[PDB]
């Protein structure tokens, strides 16, 4: 399938600004309309604004709550997209998509301008709007147990403590390690800082040898965390 | 922008599916309102995506392709002497006597255009008018349209 | 704006459902319909009059009839657990585009299964960092329901604990997971603490020790 891969976000202050980006390849970019489209967090999907052709002269067409604020430009020589925000408020954080979008028109029983619709998404990125500061997680290990897993296989993780705003991503073994991998939902404390944690289930018998390192990126603080995790 | 002189209106002889393609095409290849090639693109998107309209009592096509092909807004009208078969564009072989090609290169005014044609062929009165009337009277009786 | 949907409805494991979607723009405009799952991309299933993209199941089917749009499962089957989401135009003619606010569907009578629990005591490094902070991680579970309770030695404890509201897996079942905040003293003068998770009336019970 297309590749669709949004970045930019991130924290920002209320009244500050920021650009989103997103880069696409796998079909004609130059003669596509795209779409930004958002989720605030726990709430639905909330279009925001997209960009036409050539031939409609790369208008662009504004969500009420937005217009006058966002700016939607794209630079078809290096397939981006982008998304200019200024005087952010609370109530535009959240996961900012792009979606190539298809226009439709049934010739019968259609009426102008037809419908548009979202062929494609990427996997968005978090916008966090917030008077309150970046802070980057402490990365603990959690040593390896057997004690609630499956014969022949033991349960390591890494606990990734008080970090805001979200997201963190965590790997195991730079990406070399995906099976078994399980990294849960963050849980919010009431301090408003989050934390979460990663297992992985490995076989007892490769305790001795491999090593395992979890790595934890908070881009937000600029932190990157390779954790070692060893017995006992 | 419309774009619709008076010569992209013209009469076919006892003509092939292709030939009619063509014959349009050309005053719309004499002004850059087209790529070179635009005929070409236009008679590959039939045989895939067929434009026949089955509707009485004058059989319409509607010939087009990607608006990628488009540089400036045109329509073109043919009245054929002759009915030629087009495909339904249904999936269901409709006799055509009125052809409007159209390079619109905007989806707004393409979407305007659709429109607007469906509510003229549903207008058996105008459609006969168009059998009959010549290359000025079609003319002017479809350019006041706005 | 406003095309509304219905918050949530269910649906008998391979049965029939539909979820509709109302609103003044329907009455010239179709809608397209999106499936969500949780940190997921969208995924359209259908837009226009019947119109399905290929890797689309047969199952899903889009109609619409005045100033509504409907997407209909025809036997529905765990996978379709999700939110629905459909898009229109705002107004008739009009050159923006909306949704709806999405509708949940949770898909009934999917087999009960039984929460695997696993508890980490906090780690050497973390109490130098003069912290503590026990792990319990639940997975693995459905229906989506748990209720967690903390003990120092036999006695509950209710200070200090965090618990996430359980999430969908990518294999249908339900992830959460619950931390006891600690002082290394209050850790280190106990001879245990347990974490204990209820489901469905059952209980699993993972105790651990400063040592």
């Amino acid at each position: 399938e297309v590749q669709l891969v949004e970045s930019g976000g991130g924290l920002v202050k209320p009244g500050g600004s920021l650009r989103l980006s997103c880069s696409a390849s796998g079909f004609d970019f130059d003669n596509a309309w795209m779409t930004w489209v958002r989720q605030p967090p726990g709430k639905g999907l909330e279009w925001v604004g997209r960009i036409t052709g050539p031939g409609e002269g790369w208008s662009v067409d504004y969500a009420a709550p937005v217009e006058g604020r966002f700016t939607i430009s794209r630079l078809n020589s290096i397939n981006f997209l982008y998304l200019e925000m200024n005087n952010l408020r609370m109530e535009d954080s959240g996961l900012y998509f792009c979606a190539r979008t298809g226009k439709y028109y049934d010739f019968w029983s259609g009426y102008p301008p037809g419908e548009e619709y979202f062929q494609d998404w990427g996997r968005g990125t978090l916008v966090t709007v917030s008077s309150a500061s970046t802070k980057g997680p402490s990365v603990f290990p959690l040593a390896p147990s057997s004690k609630s897993t499956s014969g022949g296989t033991a349960a390591l993780g890494c606990l990734v403590k008080d970090y805001f705003p979200e997201p963190v991503t965590v790997s195991w073994n730079s990406g070399a390690l995906t099976s078994g991998v399980h990294t849960f939902p963050a849980v919010l404390q009431s301090s408003g800082l989050y934390s979460l944690s990663s297992v992985v289930t490995v076989p007892s018998s490769s305790l001795g040898t491999q090593t395992y390192i979890c790595n934890v990126n908070h881009k937000p603080s600029n932190t990157k965390v390779d954790k070692r995790v060893e017995p006992k | 922008g419309i774009h619709f002189r008076r010569h992209y209106v013209r009469h076919l002889p006892k003509v092939s599916q292709n030939d009619i393609i063509k014959a349009l095409a050309s005053p719309l290849i004499n002004d850059g309102m087209v790529v070179s090639d635009f005929a070409d693109h236009v008679i590959t998107r039939e045989q895939n995506f067929p434009t026949g309209l089955p509707v009485e009592p004058v059989g319409v096509a509607i010939p087009h392709t990607d608006s990628k092909y488009v540089r400036q807004n045109a329509i073109s009208v043919g009245i054929l002497a002759e009915p030629v078969n087009f495909e339904d564009a249904g999936g269901e072989p409709v006799p055509v006597r009125v052809v409007f090609m159209l390079a619109l290169g905007n989806w707004f005014d393409i979407t305007n255009v659709l429109w607007w044609i469906k509510a003229v062929i549903q207008d058996e009165d105008f459609m006969q008018q168009l059998l009959v009337m010549n290359d000025d009277e079609i003319y002017q009786s479809i350019y006041t349209r706005i | 704006y406003e095309l509304t949907q219905e918050t949530g409805v269910s649906v008998a494991l391979g049965d029939t459902v539909t979820i509709t979607c109302e609103g003044d723009s329907l009455e010239s405009h179709y809608a397209s319909w999106y499936q969500k799952k949780p940190g997921q991309a969208p995924i359209l299933l259908f837009y226009g009059d019947d119109n399905r993209p290929s890797g689309v199941p047969d199952r899903f089917s889009g109609d619409a009839d005045g100033n509504e749009a409907s997407l209909t499962i025809d036997g529905a089957q765990a996978e379709d657990d999700a939110e629905y989401y459909c898009s229109s135009r705002d107004k008739s003619g009009s050159r923006l585009s909306v949704f709806g606010g999405g509708t949940k569907l949770t898909v009934l009578s999917q087999p009960k299964a039984a929460p695997s629990v696993t508890l980490f005591p906090p780690s050497s490094e973390e109490l130098q960092a003069n912290k503590a902070t026990l792990v319990c991680l639940i997975s693995d579970f459905y229906p989506g329901a748990v209720t967690v309770a903390w003990k120092a030695d036999s006695s509950p404890v209710k200070a200090g604990v965090e618990t996430t509201t359980p999430s969908k897996q990518s294999n249908n079942k339900y992830a959460a997971s619950s931390y006891l905040s600690l002082t290394p003293e209050q850790w280190k003068s106990h001879r245990s603490y347990s974490c204990q998770v209820t489901h469905e009336g059952s209980t699993v019970e993972k105790t651990v020790a400063p040592t």
